[PDB]
């Protein structure tokens, strides 16, 4: 170029344009689903990312990986973006939508080398992005029959699905009936908010529960707490939303007197308003008394006296899943406690769970809410542990709006690969090649399970083609057997949704990142 | 663990790095390939300027530091050194083949398996070229030179010129021919030298039916020109006579200083005068004179040349019939120059070329020589013509050597991509896929080719290879498999009616090059890198 | 094998795609894992010496220098500085083991390096580390089992504390209080026995007040059935 | 058209085909640049759409404003001629309606 | 660890952005001289990096002392250079064209053109530029004194030195003609070599002339020696006339007492014997390039003997050239014909405060000086450097006797012809041709823009003038800034000129044209 005495742009604009840059845009993408490659299968493994202040995050989740990850790169950044979209509209495959999107623009690079236009290939992934969904949706299985039982074995099943690749897959069973009796017991809305996470640590999975009811650690008991009981069999709650102090009235409150009897009257006076909130809530018949706001040592030792429960503080979600329980109402004034806004529940209870001291509110026959307890013997065993659970709620969540399910072990996406390439036989030709190159990277997924599992992909590539080709829509990879099987008759279910958003979410990404020609990065401004 | 001083590297990681290096190395050169291809303009850090289009140079000029960027730097250059044409092409093949073998790799294909498709792919292709795509030479005749000079020459700044400078060619490699031993026409190229001029423009490049010599009388009082001409070659320098190490003059009688003096200009005075007395007309020397004896030779109106490069001196020797004389010595002890030593032609001139001058050996005798001079607007587009012509000729000396031509403009390539296609089927399992991705990697070429002239790459390729599909398939088509690349129009076309043809030795020689780089660099999978 | 990747693109252009990529390392596959096992194997084979009667003490040195003396293993390592992360691990297994149990915290380090270390071997001749995994877990169920099967009930009456006390003497017997052992175990017995909610709930450790004064000797150690107080 | 990245000095994406946003995100700093960019500006503010038409039709005039300076033409009258084509352009465009 | 393919200093840039910089680099070339065309042109000072100036217009010197770091510029300039020692004229008309032409190539770059084409139509329309140019082409009778001068004031109009047109004119055609040599059936001119300039600062520019013969800045060894010598006979040599070492190592052994005395005496007697065999031709003085011993000097003095001392070997050879002699190595073997007869004065005389030697009345002689006295050094080397270029313009109609129309008449012409040719191409690189066909007029637009007259009414006027069937002569005057036709105004160019400006500007066009990629930054690996 030339130096151009007064230039057009501030100096250190970076810019790249043309073919180069879209190919160097599709490798840094294959680099972003390499960091998440070996996360997938039953037999996937975990990563550990390390912040700058040494705090260690391991996880199987690909969303939280590429999360940790901290990426600069304009065009890989789309994959982490998906992968998130992935995360919130489902829950569940933020790994296949990497893989896939990846695989997609991995397959169109050669084209894109020899200069084909770009919105062709964005065209292509369009039509066969609907295709595919249009067969997902057709060939779904969904059982009209609305039984209970039925109900609960598909839901189960669909657990153990989006449970048998973490590290609690040895007891994947039991967390998933632990994760469908939790959902089905919230109401209308499935809000996270009302399922209770708890991680306790020391103990084994094994010792993990679920509660009816709530459970909370003990906050911040003061002077006098110990001699309060500890259990009851069908005390009544008081749920409330007061200060239960010795204080000022206001903070803009001021008092004025200029006689002795005025001053001792006015301290009866606030001793009086203390103990008038204390009487109302013990004549209200409660013997379980739960505060978001403090509660002071006078109301403590006063709760006491009385045989009963005080525990101020109490977080507000917790205060919440108490309501939702038990079945009260938080009161911000004691001034009518009617039975109407007291809480119930059979048995209240403290024990102590691996050196620590939670409350119990089990016995909840109308209960809208739950309360996972885990154990593990370090915090990011449990945190690995949530995040596992988190998925599984996720599906079953989604399984209990529509329960349309497909079989897993990439036996829909071999069945869609088959199709699309049939359909893509029967096109003039510039597509034809476009579209072979979609189905072709939708076996991305059992190749990456079979080397996951340390199979040999080819064969069982080979193998689950012949076998769809030849008839048959269920059949994956089995990961035990070192072969292939039915995987519908495996119980491998995964709901349809699941895929239908991992490829639209793929196919968008492709196409985003394929239509962009020039990056420009503007000089940083404030470097400090 | 290891303990090692360095930086170890495994697996994956490394073979991606060596990819992503040949890649790196293909797509450098990869945008001077075919007609429509453009020249590279290269600094040397300091000021000077080289435009070429020559794969080989553009690789020797680059400084590189990745292992296997040099393998295919190397592999470019032994490219250039046997064959002399198809350097990119190599280059391109071998970066293709690791790409697609990488692929196969990271498809959890074992490398042997991969080298071996790859090794039997070689070996169909070459059986293939030589059985199939293959032209003789003799019922084609100056026309299959002219027109191979030609297509070595598309790509390059002499292209339009091609009329012309192909004649040139032609005529300076005939003119070169000698027959050895064994009854086997040689052509011995690098004989004809090569004088760049800036000046006129292209068209007046002169073919010289002689010698040409970049050097000039030493003495402004000899003639320069001389009509019939007595070549006298010598190989020492004509100087005063100095003695050697183990002689020393002591003098004790005083009367034989001035006696041991002259005598010292004297010996060479001798030396000159029985040279002389032969009648030569043009004394040419590799070592130098000085101005004694170049008086001595202006007296006799005879030329006189210093310095004379030892090669040229050969040459001219060669082609005039004169004899090296590195000494005046017979076989009886006594110091002789007899007129048998003396090479003739039938002019002698020094020209001048635009502000220099040159002597021009015209028309030798006993044996036919050729120089040519090339003129251009400056130094650069000079040296560039140079490398072009230096192509050209070696195109055409292997034309001549091996009288088998194939078709150009990726005919070749396509027609073996179908081959091996539907040969893979027919060897084992995975070295199937090897062959295969061996066929697609060949694609690589008609590819670039059309990508030059942004033409529609794919719909062209397609086209191409439908043409040869039906070829191999139906036994009445085969008169298909010239069908090439048109790239003036960007439609397929006979090649070997168009006359695109390039020599089968620089497919063949391209191709086992090709394969036997990537088969060496996919041999890595792990890389000690020790710090220095 | 470390720092990343390091490509700069096919074409020459810069190739960013994670901030301070340069100084940023990795570690992949099986040499991660053998790096884990080693460090683990580190940490067991400094925490097995002090296994048993005649294990010996660590002494522990703090960044303000005070000086800790110890034998269990949670603290131990709950004051060891470590950088690596596998040892965090180990070190947060000793915590929930001391949470959890309170006693063993030094064992459990010690069977899982001799797991890893079994594992590092298992691996080496071409075995998927999940299934080494699962493999330990179906051996562990069984050994559980086996354990409930070849376990024994004593007796927790306050007549007769003569099983609670062998069982405290035994938890001692490792401890520099083992020249006490005998009072250091009554006194035990007694303080969870006087304060616990006999149906078969919980123990309240907030009702257990230990305090310590330098001064006498060990043997002047002594259960008060009341409360003492650093005041007058 | 394809869409083009662009980076701010906040590390803040644009993905975009629309060269109003594309301008704006862009640190031009040739004040004639700027002009043509305000001009793109007011033109989005004013209608909404037509922003790269305006910059290709200002690129264009200007271009051929070099050209005919070269050739020996004023720049007053090369502005002149550009207000009389415009007025034209302008008295012909209500013919064009469809 | 950078672990890199290419070294970190590598640079590399490529597509429609490399092509745009190297035709915008050609384009500030152009524009640097662009003012410097023309009768009148403005002249431009130029600092050497050495501390000198030069003050000049010509185009080559310019382009010569300027530093670029752009490989296209530094293109440019070898373009030049190329252009100025080919036929030594029409630097600035070879520069401006080039950048013209990849002007109008950048045009048809920016669309979806493959340079390709633009280089085959650049490439038809250079051989039919040649075709036009030989076309409207006039011979020339070159023994007419009056047509020569003509062609050479024409050159030099331009320059600094038309003030004194006439006696420039002179001064050029007298030494290229007298310069002319023809040996054994070769002819040649030899400018380079021969013709020496010797500018003397001081005096009048009037009073420059060429001598019938050579001056060099040399003065007599001993001052006894006669300063003015009507009708000498010179003697040349390379060889000193002084006692030397020999080749060999030759270390003495005296033992005997006359033995110093003998070689000493021995020393003077071959001196002496020396200058006998120099005396023996009966010269009158001896010229040469290495040093003469006194007692040389004392025993040519002697025999009644001017000698001069370290005289150059160019200096030497033009010397032989004058007087027609040659010079002898060896004074035993002198012969007759080696002595100088046809000098016709030699005269010692001192300018300003120097002594200065003139051999300036041979009878046909075939080497001259050029002696210039002027004001200073820069307005002699100008003055040299307009003497240079009408010598080279007066060789060059010698070697080729065809003449074409000046003052942008022969650029028009050249442009009509292929204009009109173009209209039957029906095809895709007409367009191209037409183009760099009309590229021609930046000549004549330059003339105009320099003279200052309105450059768009005069183009129209001349290219409607040369839509005429007999129109092929009419350019505009550069003073005036007016259609003339030039077989009135008298300006005419040499063929070979504007061949060689053609054909170097549109293989410039070409050369740079076909480039697209640059790397930079790589070590020499010399
Ligand atoms: N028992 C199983 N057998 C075979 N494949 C399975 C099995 N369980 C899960 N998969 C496969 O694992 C893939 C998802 O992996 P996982 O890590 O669980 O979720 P994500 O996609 O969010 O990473 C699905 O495509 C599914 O086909
Ligand atoms: N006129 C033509 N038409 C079509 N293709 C051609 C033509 N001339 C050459 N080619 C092809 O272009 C390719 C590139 O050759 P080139 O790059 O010039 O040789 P090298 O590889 O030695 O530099 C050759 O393989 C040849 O087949
Ligand atoms: N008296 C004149 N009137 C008009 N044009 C002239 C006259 N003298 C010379 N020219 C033109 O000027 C050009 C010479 O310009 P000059 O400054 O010599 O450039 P260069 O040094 O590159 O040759 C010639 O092409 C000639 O046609
Ligand atoms: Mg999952
Ligand atoms: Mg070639
Ligand atoms: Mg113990
Ligand atoms: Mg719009
Ligand atoms: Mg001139």
């Amino acid at each position: 170029m030339m130096p151009t005495p007064v230039i057009l742009l501030k100096e250190g604009t970076d810019s790249s344009q043309g073919i180069p840059q879209l190919v160097s845009n599709i490798s840094a993408c294959q680099v972003i689903a390499e960091a998440v490659r070996t996360t997938l299968g039953p037999r996937g493994m975990d990563k550990l990312i390390v912040d700058g202040r040494g705090k260690a995050t391991i996880s199987n989740d690909g969303a939280t990986i590429l999360k940790l990850l901290d990426v600069v790169h304009p065009a890989a950044k789309t994959l982490v973006d998906i992968a998130k979209s992935q995360d919130a509209e489902v829950g569940d495959g933020t790994t296949s939508v990497t893989l896939l999107a990846a695989e997609f623009l991995k397959q169109v690079k050669p084209y894109v080398e020899e200069g084909l236009h770009p919105q062709i290939i964005i065209r292509a992934f369009r039509t066969a992005t609907q295709l595919a969904v249009n067969k997902i949706k057709e060939i779904a299985v969904t059982v009209k029959k609305a039984d209970k039982v039925e109900q609960r074995k598909l839901l189960e099943k669909c657990a153990m699905t989006a449970l048998s690749s973490k590290l609690i897959s040895q007891q994947k069973a039991f967390f998933a009936k632990m994760v469908v009796d939790a959902v089905m017991m919230l109401d209308d809305l499935l809000q996270l908010k009302m399922i209770g996470i708890k991680k306790v640590q020391g103990g084994a999975l094994e010792d993990s529960q679920l509660v009816a009811g709530v459970a909370f650690k003990k906050t911040f008991s003061y002077a006098g707490f110990e001699m309060q009981p500890k259990k009851y069999h069908n005390p009544k709650i008081a749920l409330l939303n007061v200060e239960l102090e010795l204080k000022a009235e206001k903070d803009n409150a001021e008092i004025r007197v200029h006689t002795v009897e005025d001053y001792q009257a006015i301290v009866d006076a606030e001793w009086n308003i203390l103990y008038d909130k204390l009487e109302k809530i013990h004549h209200s018949g409660a013997k379980v008394v739960l505060s978001k706001l403090p509660i002071g040592d006078v109301a403590t030792q006063y709760f006491a006296d009385r045989d009963m429960f005080c525990a101020g503080r109490v977080p507000e979600e917790d205060l919440k899943r108490t309501m939702m329980a038990c079945g009260g109402s938080i009161q911000t004034s004691v001034n009518a406690l009617s039975a109407d806004v007291l809480g119930r529940c059979q048995v209240f209870e403290e024990t102590q769970i691996g050196g620590e001291r939670y409350n119990f509110f089990t016995g909840c026959p109308k209960a809208k809410t739950c309360t996972f307890i885990l154990r593990g013997g370090a915090e990011q065993f449990m945190e690995e542990t949530e995040r596992s659970l988190h998925d599984a709620i996720m599906i079953v969540r989604r399984a209990i709006k529509n329960d349309s399910v497909v079989a897993g072990g990439g036996a829909i996406e071999m069945e869609l690969s088959k199709y699309l390439r049939d359909y893509s036989r029967t096109i003039p030709g510039k597509q034809q090649l476009l579209i072979g190159a979609y189905a072709k990277a939708l076996e991305i997924i059992p190749r990456q399970l079979c080397d996951n599992a340390g199979f040999d992909a080819t064969n069982i590539l080979n193998k689950l083609r012949a076998r769809h080709a030849q008839g048959g829509t269920w059949y994956g990879v089995d990961i035990n057997n070192e072969d292939i099987a039915d995987n519908f008759e495996a119980f491998v279910w995964e709901p349809a949704m699941v895929r239908i958003n991992a490829l639209t979410a793929a196919s968008e990404a492709a196409c985003l990142i394929v239509s962009v020609d020039e990056t420009i990065k503007n000089p940083r401004s404030t470097v400090d | 663990p290891l303990s090692v001083f360095g930086d170890r590297s495994t697996g994956e990681t490394i073979r991606s790095q060596n990819v992503m290096a040949a890649a790196s190395i293909a797509n450098i050169v990869k945008s001077s390939l075919g007609p429509v291809g453009l020249d590279k303009m290269l600094v040397d850090d300091i000021g000077d300027v080289t435009i070429t289009n020559d794969g080989a140079t553009i690789l020797k000029l680059l400084e590189v530091e990745h292992p296997a960027a040099k393998v295919l730097c190397e592999l470019a250059d032994l490219q250039d050194k046997e064959v002399g044409d198809g350097t990119t092409s190599v280059v391109i093949i071998a970066a293709e083949l690791l790409k697609n073998a990488d692929e196969l790799v990271k498809q959890k294909i074992h490398p042997t398996s991969v080298i071996s498709g790859y090794r039997l792919a070689c070996k169909e292709a070459v059986r293939y070229i030589n059985e199939n795509l293959i032209v003789n030479t003799d019922e084609l005749g100056r026309d299959c030179l002219i027109n191979a000079a030609k297509t070595s020459m598309s790509s390059k700044i002499i292209g339009i010129n091609g009329d012309f400078f192909a004649n040139m060619v032609v005529d300076a490699v005939l003119a070169i021919k000698y027959t050895d031993i064994r009854g086997q026409p040689r052509y011995p190229v690098n004989s004809v030298n090569i004088l760049k001029a800036h000046g006129r423009s292209q068209m007046e490049s002169m073919l010289i039916s002689g010698y040409a010599l970049n050097c000039v009388v030493g003495s402004q009082g000899m003639p320069k020109r001389i009509v019939n001409a007595k070549i006298a070659c010598l190989d020492f320098s004509l100087q005063k006579t100095k003695m050697k190490l183990g002689v020393q003059v002591v003098i004790t009688d005083p009367e034989k200083l001035d006696q041991i003096r002259q005598r010292e200009s004297d010996i060479t005075k001798e030396r000159i005068q029985k040279i002389l007395a032969t009648g030569a007309n043009v004394i040419l020397t590799t070592g130098g004179i000085d101005d004694m004896c170049l008086k001595y030779f202006v007296e006799a109106g005879a030329m006189a040349v210093r310095r004379v490069l030892k090669r040229d001196l050969k040459r001219i020797a060669k082609a005039s019939g004169a004899t090296i004389l590195s000494t005046l010595a017979n076989l009886e002890g006594e110091e002789t120059f007899e007129a048998a030593m003396l090479g003739q032609a039938e002019e002698v001139v020094q020209e001048r070329i635009c502000d220099d001058e040159l002597i021009l050996i015209k028309n030798t005798k006993a044996r036919t020589s050729a120089s040519i001079i090339l003129r251009g607007a400056n130094d650069f587009m000079c040296d560039e013509m140079e490398r072009s012509l230096h192509d050209a000729l070696c195109v055409v000396k292997r034309v001549l050597e091996s009288k088998s031509v194939v078709p150009g403009g990726g005919a070749v390539e396509a027609a073996l991509s179908i081959y091996l296609e539907n040969y893979a089927t027919s060897m084992g399992s995975r070295e199937q896929l090897a062959i295969a991705e061996f066929a697609r990697s060949l694609l690589v070429i008609p590819n670039t080719l059309a990508v030059n002239a942004a033409q529609d790459s794919t719909d062209l390729v397609a086209k191409l290879r439908a043409f040869h599909n039906e070829a191999q398939v139906n036994p009445e088509r085969k008169n298909l498999k010239w069908i090439g690349l048109d790239l003036s129009n960007g439609k397929p076309r006979d090649n070997k009616q168009a006359g695109v043809f390039e020599p089968t030795i620089v497919k063949v020689k391209s191709l086992k090059f090709a394969t036997e780089a990537a088969i060496t660099i996919l041999r890595i999978d792990d890389l000690i890198k020790l710090h220095p | 094998a470390s720092m990343g990747t390091l490509a700069f693109d096919e074409y020459g252009r810069p190739f960013l795609i994670i901030k301070d990529q340069d100084r940023k390392s990795r570690l992949m596959g099986l040499e991660a894992l053998k790096s884990h096992i080693m460090a683990a194997k580190a940490v067991a084979n400094t925490m097995r010496t002090s296994l048993g009667p005649n294990g010996l003490d660590k002494m522990m040195v703090d960044k303000d220098g005070d000086v800790t003396v110890t034998n269990d293993g949670a603290t131990i390592l709950s004051m060891m500085d470590v950088d690596h992360q596998i040892a965090k691990l180990m070190v947060e297994l000793s915590k929930s083991q001391d949470d959890e149990i309170g006693d063993g915290t030094t064992g459990v380090v010690v069977l899982a390096g001799a797991l890893l270390e079994e594992a590092e071997q298992l691996l080496d001749r071409g075995i998927h580390p999940i299934r080494i995994a699962d493999g330990y877990e179906q051996a562990a169920r069984v050994a559980i089992e086996h354990l409930d099967k070849i376990s024994d009930s004593v007796l927790v009456d306050i007549k007769d504390t003569e099983p609670l006390i062998q069982t405290a003497k035994t938890t001692l017997g490792s401890k520099v209080v083992n020249s006490c052992h005998r009072q250091m175990a009554e006194i035990a017995v007694n303080a969870v026995l006087t304060v616990a909610d006999m149906e078969r709930r919980d123990v309240d450790f907030e009702l257990i007040k230990v305090e310590g004064k330098v001064g006498g000797r060990l043997e002047d150690t002594k259960l008060i059935k009341g409360v003492i107080v650093d005041k007058d | 058209g394809m869409n083009k990245m662009v980076i701010n000095h906040l590390e803040k994406l644009f993905v975009t085909n629309d060269a109003a946003t594309i301008l704006r995100e862009l640190e031009v700093q040739h004040p004639a640049a700027k002009m043509i960019v305000m001009a793109s500006h007011m033109q989005e503010q004013e209608v909404g759409d037509g922003t790269n038409f305006v910059l290709v039709f200002a690129g264009a005039l200007l271009e051929l404003a070099e050209e005919l300076l070269r050739i020996g033409l004023s720049v007053s009258e090369v502005i002149e001629g550009y207000e009389i084509a415009c007025r034209k352009a302008h008295e012909i465009l209500p013919n064009l309606v469809c | 660890r950078p672990v890199l393919v290419l070294s970190q200093n590598t640079k590399r840039e490529s597509g429609r952005k490399v092509q745009s910089g190297n035709i915008n680099a050609a384009k500030t070339i152009a524009d640097i001289i662009r003012t410097c065309l023309g009768p009148k042109s403005m002249m431009k000072m130029l600092l050497d990096p050495m501390g000198g100036i030069v003050m000049t217009n010509d185009g080559n010197a310019i382009l010569r002392e300027i530093q670029v770091q752009h490989p296209a510029a530094k293109s440019m300039i070898e373009i030049s250079r190329t252009q100025d020692e080919e036929v030594g004229d029409g630097t600035t008309s070879v520069i401006i064209l080039a950048g013209e032409m990849l002007s109008v190539a950048e045009h048809f770059l920016e669309q979806q053109m493959h340079p390709t084409v633009v280089i085959s139509a650049y490439r038809k329309a250079l051989d039919d530029m040649i075709s036009t140019l030989k076309k409207i082409s006039i011979p020339v009778d070159i023994s007419d004194s009056d047509m020569m001068l003509n062609i050479i004031n024409s050159s030099i109009t331009t320059k600094a030195i038309s003030r004194w047109s006439s006696l420039a004119c002179n001064i050029a055609l007298d030494a290229v003609k007298m310069v002319q040599f023809e040996e054994n059936g070769r002819k040649e001119i030899d400018i380079k070599k021969y013709a020496r300039v010797e500018k003397i600062p001081g005096g009048i520019i009037e009073d420059s002339c060429v001598l019938r013969g050579v001056m060099i800045n040399k003065d007599v060894t001993h001052p006894r020696m006669r300063r003015y010598i009507k009708n000498p006979r010179i003697v040349l040599l390379d060889s000193s006339l002084e006692y030397k070492k020999g080749e060999s190592q030759t270390d003495i052994e005296i033992t005997r007492e006359e033995d110093f005395t003998r070689i000493l005496q021995m020393e003077e007697e071959y001196i002496q014997q020396l200058c006998e065999d120099i005396i023996q031709l009966k010269p009158d003085v001896v010229i040469t390039e290495k040093g003469i011993s006194d007692l040389a000097q004392h025993y040519l003095m002697r025999a009644n003997i001017t000698a001069i001392r370290r005289v150059r070997k160019t200096d030497n050879n033009r010397i032989a050239r004058a007087c027609g002699a040659r010079i002898v190595s060896r004074p035993e073997e002198l012969r007759e014909d080696d002595v100088g007869t046809g000098a016709g004065l030699l005269e010692i005389k001192k300018i300003g405060d120097e002594y200065f030697t003139f051999i300036t009345d041979c009878k046909d002689p075939k080497a001259c000086t050029i002696l210039l006295r002027g004001a200073s050094k820069e307005i002699l080397s100008e003055v040299e450097r307009n003497l240079q270029d009408a010598m080279q313009v007066c060789r060059n109609v010698l070697l080729d006797p065809q003449l074409v129309p000046g003052g942008g008449a022969s650029e028009m012409a050249v442009a009509h012809a292929l204009t009109e040719k173009s209209k039957a191409m029906t095809g895709v690189e007409q367009w191209p041709y037409r183009a760099v066909a009309q590229a021609l007029e930046v000549i004549p637009r330059t003339l105009i823009q320099n003279c200052g007259a309105s450059t768009i009414r005069l183009l129209t006027s001349l290219r409607a003038k040369h839509t005429q069937e007999n129109c092929e002569t009419w350019g505009v005057n550069g003073e005036t800034g007016t259609l003339v036709d030039m077989k009135e105004l008298g300006i005419w160019e040499p063929l070979a000129v504007k061949l060689q400006t053609y054909k170097t500007a549109v293989e410039t066009a070409v050369l740079l044209l076909r480039i697209d990629d640059i790397v930079s930054g790589h070590k020499k690996k010399g």
